[PDB]
């Protein structure tokens, strides 16, 4: 599943 | 420090419980099907009529039309006859030697029923809560992913600026989402343009795209049609009604809660391929009335907008990895492929991908925020914001202030009612919470 929110772990 | 014990680890978001939520995009997104043509060369924009009747005769297994889906809330004789009264206006047309840029249908019982009654001439609210359906998050999924056929084109014919815009093309050229922005831009262009020009008739208006095939010839795709409604549009926020008439192979009975507003009619047999070899499965129609105003048809046209603003968002990420390193990385980002970014999850925890896969994911987030715009989305996204920098900053184990942390989560899930879209990026906002101060 894509989920644009997970980028902003890195 | 304060003890850790006092210290405030924010929550989950709370979504609301309640039936699952029903589509209510203006036209079909995974479940799209196109009649297509191939463009002659050098032909440019055609007749859309003449296009939709060329495209429907690409087809060899239409039949007698029936209802296999009622619509619980709907007249479905009603939209059977709409059905069959589009058939019969294309049939006049086909019998004029001269094919017109524009139709006016006959306002019989079943349009009038449909789209509403004459008037004189001038002198989204679904308030109960939803649970969140699959259905949202196969959507985006499909949307982040390649097509066969290439959506932007050319034009007529600084080394950093011009790369990157060419390199970001590259990566979104064939993306469904990119499909997504010229079927609405074309829909909204057309039913703009029809609102102002006929206010008081019921006009027959193709829903059209135009896309390369791998071998760079040009084809024209028809997605079915439009009937647009009486459209007096004086201010922007008046509504015109139009019932939307869509072609697809999607079977309506796997997720019921998903077509609750539409009626589905089978109106077809295609011939399709399977492991197995060939075989016979219908072709419906998805029929619904739906609603929209000049300021969402004026958006809607503005689509290609997405592009640019998802771009912004991939340039800034270069900026800031060029500035840590003192050498621009964009060649390297897209041509190395070696560096990556958590973009997606499964139960087995965050998958890293490629710099394509985040120039789908941040276009296809862009699209989705104009297809399915809302107040709701506009606080959810303001507030959300707010709490994401808290969240960044205990992860970076900063202390930030958590004493108005209660006031911000009344202010974000009061957003959370019954919105498909709200409700996935709630979700998400949750899955990255998981992960964030693991």
């Amino acid at each position: 599943d894509y989920n644009p929110y997970l980028l902003y772990l890195k | 420090s304060i003890e850790p014990f006092l210290r405030t680890t924010p929550r989950p978001l709370r979504l609301p419980d309640g039936p699952l939520c029903h589509q209510r995009s203006k036209f079909l997104l995974m479940d799209a099907l196109k009649l297509s043509i191939e463009d002659p060369s050098h032909e440019g924009e055609g007749i859309p009529l003449y296009d939709a009747i060329k495209c429907m005769k690409t087809f060899f297994g239409w039949k007698e039309p029936n209802i296999v889906k009622p619509h619980e809330k709907g007249i479905n004789p009603n939209y059977l006859m709409a059905w069959k009264q589009v058939l019969a206006e294309l049939q006049d047309i086909e019998n004029e030697e001269k094919i017109p840029r524009t139709k006016n249908m006959k306002r019989t019982s079943q349009l009038k029923w449909a789209l509403g009654e004459n008037m004189a001439p001038e002198k989204s609210d679904e308030p109960e809560p939803r649970s969140l359906a699959s259905w949202v998050q196969n959507e985006f999924n499909k949307a982040c992913e390649l097509t066969d056929s290439s959506w932007i084109e050319l034009d007529e014919i600084e080394h950093i600026a011009s790369m990157r815009r060419n390199y970001f093309t590259a990566e979104v050229s064939h993306c469904r989402a990119t499909e997504y922005i010229m079927k609405g831009v074309y829909i909204n262009t057309a039913l703009l343009n029809a609102s102002c020009a006929a206010m008081d008739d019921f006009q027959l208006i193709p829903m059209i795209s135009k896309c390369r095939t791998k071998e760079g010839r040009r084809k024209t795709n028809l997605y079915g049609f439009i009937i647009k409604g009486r459209s007096h549009l004086r201010n922007d926020t008046d509504v015109v009604n139009f019932v939307s008439m869509e072609f697809s192979l999607t079977d309506p009975r796997l997720e019921p809660h998903k077509w609750e507003k539409y009626c589905v009619l089978e109106i077809g047999d295609m011939l399709l391929r399977t492991a197995i070899g060939q075989v016979s499965r219908p072709m419906f129609l998805y029929v619904r009335t739906n609603g929209t105003s000049k300021i969402k048809m004026k958006w809607g046209m503005e689509m290609r907008r997405c592009l640019l603003q998802s771009l912004q968002q991939i340039e800034s990420m270069i900026e800031a990895e060029s500035s840590v390193k003192e050498k621009d990385m964009t060649k390297e980002f897209f041509e190395n492929k070696s560096e990556t970014w958590p973009i997606g999850e499964s139960p087995r925890g965050v998958e890293e991908g490629s710099i394509g896969k985040v120039c789908r994911t941040l276009l296809a987030k862009s699209v989705f925020n104009s297809l399915y715009a809302s107040p709701q989305l506009e606080g959810f996204s303001a507030e959300s914001r707010k709490l994401l920098l808290i969240v960044q900053a205990l992860r970076d184990n900063l202390e930030p202030g958590t004493f108005d942390l209660g006031g911000l989560y009344e202010a974000i899930e009061e957003c959370l009612i019954n919105d498909p879209w709200v409700l996935l990026n709630a979700s998400w906002f949750n899955s990255f919470l998981t992960h964030a101060l693991k």
